[PDB]
C-alpha cells in the first residue's frame, strides 16, 4: 500500500540546482531498516542506477557518477531527497527513487521527468503538409503535418476536433540539435476524398498557449 | 566480469513461450530478480531468486540457472503484459548492476511498407533552412535502413532523424524520417530520395521527388 | 615423548603478559625490558602486547648467557597470537613498497621475521652472505585472509638440514628450503619493533610470543594451538574477548557474504546480501563491516564485579541498538514458528498480556579453532528452545528470505563441519575501515 509520490516539477538549465523529493507516504514508521536508492533512466536506453543511502547514512553507490549529486534521508516523514548540481543535458530523463524493502526495489512510483534544457518555453510552429495528384494512388492518400520549433513536450496532435483519428499515426518527439524538438503527424485517407472536404492539423503546446489550426487544402497549382 | 546479454532476442506470438537470457560472473553466485517495465507506467519486479513471485503476481512466469548464470521462461503471454525484461547481479553495495537488455518483439504477418515522400512548404522559404519528410506506413517489423541521396549522394550528416518504431492496435509499425538542411544545401541541388531497405521485401523501392514539384 | 610434555620440555622464552607486566616463564627467564609507550590492548586471556611506529615501544630480550648461542646449529620455531590493521587502499599504494622487520636479530644477522604491504617474510642473515627468504603472498580473501585484523597464529619451523615452514592457524600455507649454509654468530638481542616503518599509524601486536629450541610436527603444533586457545574466555570475531555493554554486529559463519537485517518495529528478523569492496586492481577484496544492526550484550542481572569479559557460558539477554534507543530480542509464547520447531526470533514484543522469552545465554559448544560463538535461548522454565540458526522461510504476503530461528533440531549436528547456527562478533574496531 506504499503509495511512492514524488515532486519537484519542471525543468532544469545546465549546472544549476534540481530538488527531488520522496515522499513516502502512508507508511508512518516507514523508515525502520531497509535502504532506499535511486533509479536513471535515459529514454530508450540501458538502466544504471544512481545510488544507496540508508537513514544511518553511510553512503550511496559511488561508480562514476557522484560529486554532482548528493543523497540525503529525512526520518521525520520518513522522506529522503535528492540533490542535484553541475548536470549536463546528458542526464535529462525521469528518475526513480523506490523503496529496497529487503534488497529488492519491490514497489515503484509515478516519479517524474527531469529535462535538461538549454532554451525556455516557445508558442509552437504549425506547418502544413498538402499532397496532391503528383503521385496519387499510392494505395491511397496519405497527407502529413509538421509542427516545430516548440519547448516543452507535450504538444497537441490532433484531426479537425478530434473527429476521425482513424489511421492517424503521430511520432515520438526527436529533439532538434539546436536545442528544440521535431515531430510529425499523418493521416491516411482515400485517394480521391480531396478537396470535397477539410483536413485540418491541430497542434498546441499550452505551456505557450498558442492554440493554432492551419486549414490545410491539397495545394496544386 | 559483470553482466553481458547472451543472447539478446526475442521472437514470440500471442500463447508461446519466453525464452531470454543473460551471463555474467558467479563470485556471488546468486540467485536473482528479473523485472518487467509496462510502457504506461513505472517498472516493476517480476521475480527474485528466479522463482519466487511477489504478491498480486499470477505465477504464469518463471526462472532457473546456476551460479548467477540465470535464464527464465514465460508461458502464455498476453500483448498487454509485454515489454522489456531486466536481470540483475549482485555488487557488494547492492542495488543490481542490470543487465543491458531483453529485446522484446511482437509477431505479425510479415509485411512490406508502403513508403511515401512530401515536399517542404513556404515555411523553409520564410526560414532559409530545409527539411524531407518522407513517411512509410503500417509496416512490420522493426528494421527499417532508410537512407537518402543527393541526385545521387548518400549522407553521412543529416541522418540523425530516424524515429523508430511504436507499436499499434493492429500490431503494426509507422516511423518516420526527415532531413534538415539550409535553403543552400536544398536548392543547391535537384533531386533527393528515400532509400528504404526493407529486409522483409528484400527488394530495395524508392519514391522520389520534384524540386518545383507543380 | 607425549606431546605436551615435549612442548613444554623444548620452549625456551615465554613473552607473556602477567598482571600489567611482561616476563619471562620457561625457566630461562631472561631481561624483559619495557618503555613508557609499550602499551598493551585486551588479550584472549589476560592483556595483548602492542607496538606504536616510532622509538618508543621496545620490548627487547636480553637472554641467559648459556642459551645465547642457542642459534648457533639449533632448529627452532616462533609463535605467537597475532592480528595487524587492515591496510586501507590508500595507505596501501601509499605504502606498498615499506619493509619493516618486526622481530629481528639485527643491529646485526641472523633469523628475522618481517612484515611488508601484505607479506610475512621470514628473511635469514647467515655468516657467508646467502640468504633464504619465504614469502608467503597475501591471502586474496581479506574477509578471512592472515593479516586482517583476525587474531591469529604464525609459526616459522627453522630447520637447517631441511626445510622451514609457516603455519596459519597450524595450516601450512607456504614453505621453502633452507640448506647450503654456514654458522652465524648472531647477536643475542631480540628486537621487537616497527624497524624502519614508513606509516604512522601501523602496529603489530604480538601475543604469548614462545620459542621452541627444536623443531616441531603439524599434529603437535596442531594441540599447541588448540591449547592456547582457552575454552575459558569466548572470544569475539576479532579474537580479543567479547565485551558486555558494547556495540556489537553479528555475521553467520557460512553466509559471510550475508548479514543481518531488521524488517519492522518490535516484529520478525531477516538476513540480506553483503555490502562490500572490491580492489580488483591491487588483488584486495573483502565484505565490508560495521554495517547491519548494532547490538548490545548485558548480563541478565547486575553483580558487584561487573567486569565486561564474558566466561564460557553465561546466562544474558540480548538487546538491539536503533537510533540509540535499546530493544531486546526474544520470542512470545505461541509464537508463530517453523515446522514449530524452529522458532521465529522477535525483538521486544509489545505484547499487552503474552510473556516473552527473553532469557538467552551465550554457550560455547563447536569451533575450538575459530572464533565463532553460539548462542542458546531458553524458555522460562529452563528448557533448551534451540540456537539462533539459518533456516529458510516465507512468512505472510512478504516475500520469502532467510530468517533467525531457534531450533534443538540444530544440538544434532554439532559434530558436522558447517553448521547454521554459528555466529561472528564483530565489534567497531580500529584496524579495518571500509575503503
Amino acid at each position: 500500500q506504499l503509495q511512492l509520490q514524488e515532486s519537484g516539477p519542471g525543468l532544469v538549465r545546465p549546472s544549476e540546482t534540481l530538488s527531488l523529493t520522496c515522499s513516502v507516504s502512508d507508511d508512518s514508521m516507514g523508515s525502520s531498516t531497509y535502504y532506499w536508492a535511486w533509479i536513471r533512466q535515459p529514454p530508450g536506453k540501458g538502466l544504471e542506477w544512481i545510488g544507496n543511502v540508508y537513514y544511518n547514512g553511510v553512503t550511496y553507490y559511488n561508480s562514476s557518477l557522484e560529486s554532482r549529486l548528493t543523497l540525503s534521508i529525512d526520518p521525520s516523514k520518513n522522506q529522503f531527497s535528492l540533490i542535484l548540481s553541475s548536470v549536463t543535458a546528458a542526464d535529462t530523463a525521469v528518475y526513480y527513487c523506490a523503496r529496497q524493502a529487503d534488497n529488492w526495489f519491490d514497489p515503484w512510483g509515478q516519479g517524474t521527468l527531469v529535462t535538461v534544457s538549454s532554451a525556455s518555453t516557445k508558442g509552437p510552429s504549425v506547418f502544413p503538409l498538402a499532397p496532391s495528384s503528383k503521385s496519387t494512388s499510392g494505395g491511397t492518400a496519405a497527407l502529413g503535418c509538421l509542427v516545430k520549433d516548440y519547448f516543452p513536450e507535450p504538444v497537441t496532435v490532433s484531426w479537425n476536433s478530434g473527429a476521425l483519428t482513424s489511421g492517424v499515426h503521430t511520432f515520438p518527439a526527436v529533439l532538434q540539435s539546436s536545442g528544440l524538438y521535431s515531430l510529425s503527424s499523418v493521416v491516411t485517407v482515400p485517394s480521391s476524398s480531396l478537396g470535397t472536404q477539410t483536413y485540418i492539423c491541430n497542434v498546441n503546446h499550452k505551456p505557450s498557449n498558442t492554440k493554432v489550426d492551419k486549414r490545410v487544402e491539397p495545394k496544386s497549382c | 566480469i559483470m553482466m553481458t546479454q547472451s543472447p539478446a532476442t526475442l521472437s514470440v506470438s500471442p500463447g508461446e513461450r519466453a525464452t531470454l537470457s543473460c551471463r555474467a560472473s558467479q563470485s556471488v553466485g546468486s540467485d536473482l530478480a528479473w523485472y518487467q517495465q509496462k510502457p504506461g507506467q513505472a517498472p516493476r519486479l517480476l521475480i527474485y531468486g528466479a522463482s519466487y513471485r511477489a504478491t498480486g503476481i499470477p505465477a504464469r512466469f518463471s526462472g532457473g540457472g546456476s551460479g548467477t548464470e540465470f535464464t527464465l521462461t514465460i508461458s502464455s503471454m498476453q500483448s498487454e503484459d509485454f515489454a522489456v525484461y531486466y536481470c540483475q547481479q549482485y555488487y557488494n553495495w547492492p542495488p543490481y548492476t542490470f543487465g543491458q537488455g531483453t529485446k522484446v518483439e511482437i509477431k505479425r504477418t510479415v509485411a512490406a511498407p508502403s513508403v511515401f515522400i512530401f515536399p517542404p512548404s513556404d515555411e523553409q522559404l520564410k526560414s532559409g533552412t530545409a527539411s524531407v519528410v518522407c513517411l512509410l506506413n503500417n509496416f512490420y517489423p522493426r528494421e527499417a535502413k532508410v537512407q537518402w541521396k543527393v541526385d545521387n549522394a548518400l549522407q553521412s550528416g543529416n541522418s540523425q532523424e530516424s524515429v523508430t518504431e511504436q507499436d499499434s492496435k493492429d500490431s503494426t509499425y509507422s516511423l518516420s524520417s526527415t532531413l534538415t538542411l539550409s535553403k543552400a544545401d536544398y536548392e543547391k541541388h535537384k533531386v533527393y530520395a528515400c532509400e528504404v531497405t526493407h529486409q522483409g521485401l528484400s527488394s530495395p523501392v524508392t519514391k522520389s521527388f520534384n524540386r518545383g514539384e507543380c | 615423548e607425549d606431546i605436551d610434555v615435549i612442548l613444554k620440555k623444548s620452549t625456551i622464552l615465554n613473552l607473556d603478559i602477567n598482571n600489567d607486566i611482561i616476563s619471562d616463564i620457561s625457566g630461562f627467564n631472561s631481561s624483559v625490558i619495557t618503555y613508557p609507550d609499550a602499551q598493551l590492548v585486551p588479550g584472549i586471556n589476560g592483556k595483548a602486547i602492542h607496538l606504536v611506529n616510532n622509538e618508543s615501544s621496545e620490548v627487547i630480550v636480553h637472554k641467559a648467557m648459556d642459551i645465547e648461542y642457542n642459534d648457533m646449529f639449533n632448529n627452532f620455531t616462533v609463535s605467537f597470537w597475532l592480528r595487524v590493521p587492515k591496510v586501507s587502499a590508500s595507505h596501501l599504494e601509499q605504502y606498498g613498497t615499506n619493509e619493516y622487520s618486526i622481530i629481528s636479530s639485527m643491529k646485526g644477522s641472523g633469523w628475522s621475521v618481517s612484515l611488508k604491504g601484505n607479506n610475512l617474510i621470514w628473511t635469514l642473515k647467515d655468516s657467508a652472505g646467502e640468504v633464504r627468504q619465504i614469502t608467503f603472498r597475501d591471502l586474496p580473501d581479506k574477509f578471512n585472509a592472515y593479516l586482517a585484523n583476525k587474531w591469529v597464529f604464525i609459526t616459522i619451523t627453522n630447520d637447517r638440514l631441511s626445510s622451514a615452514n609457516l603455519y596459519i592457524n597450524g595450516v601450512l600455507m607456504g614453505s621453502a628450503e633452507i640448506t647450503g649454509l654456514g654458522a652465524i654468530r648472531e647477536d643475542n638481542n631480540i628486537t621487537l619493533k616497527l624497524d624502519r616503518c614508513n606509516n604512522n599509524n601501523q602496529y603489530v601486536s604480538i601475543d604469548k610470543f614462545r620459542i621452541f629450541c627444536k623443531a616441531l610436527n603439524p599434529k603437535e603444533i596442531e594441540k599447541l594451538y588448540t591449547s592456547y586457545l582457552s575454552i575459558t574466555f569466548l572470544r569475539d570475531f576479532w579474537g580479543n574477548p567479547l565485551r558486555y555493554d558494547t556495540e556489537y554486529y553479528l555475521i553467520p559463519v557460512a553466509s559471510s557474504s550475508k548479514d543481518v537485517q531488521l524488517k519492522n518495529i518490535t516484529d520478525y528478523m531477516y538476513l540480506t546480501n553483503a555490502p562490500s569492496y572490491t580492489n580488483g586492481k591491487l588483488n584486495i577484496y573483502y565484505r565490508r563491516l560495521y554495517n547491519g544492526l548494532k547490538f548490545i550484550i548485558k548480563r541478565y542481572t547486575p553483580n558487584n564485579e561487573i567486569d565486561s569479559f564474558v566466561k564460557s557460558g553465561d546466562f544474558i539477554k540480548l538487546y538491539v541498538s536503533y537510533n540509540n534507543n535499546e530493544h531486546i530480542v526474544g520470542y512470545p509464547k505461541d509464537g508463530n514458528a517453523f515446522n514449530n520447531l524452529d522458532r521465529i526470533l522477535r525483538v521486544g514484543y509489545n505484547a499487552p498480556g503474552i510473556p516473552l522469552y527473553k532469557k538467552m545465554e551465550a554457550v560455547k559448544l563447536r569451533d575450538l579453532k575459530t572464533y565463532s560463538v553460539q548462542l542458546k535461548l531458553y524458555d522460562d522454565k529452563n528448557a533448551s528452545l534451540g540456537l539462533v540458526g539459518t533456516h529458510n522461510g516465507q512468512i505472510g504476503n512478504d516475500p520469502n528470505r532467510d530468517i533467525l530461528i531457534a531450533s534443538n533440531w540444530y544440538f544434532n549436528h554439532l559434530k558436522d563441519k558447517i553448521l547454521g547456527c554459528d555466529w561472528y562478533f564483530v565489534p567497531t574496531d580500529e584496524g579495518w575501515t571500509n575503503d
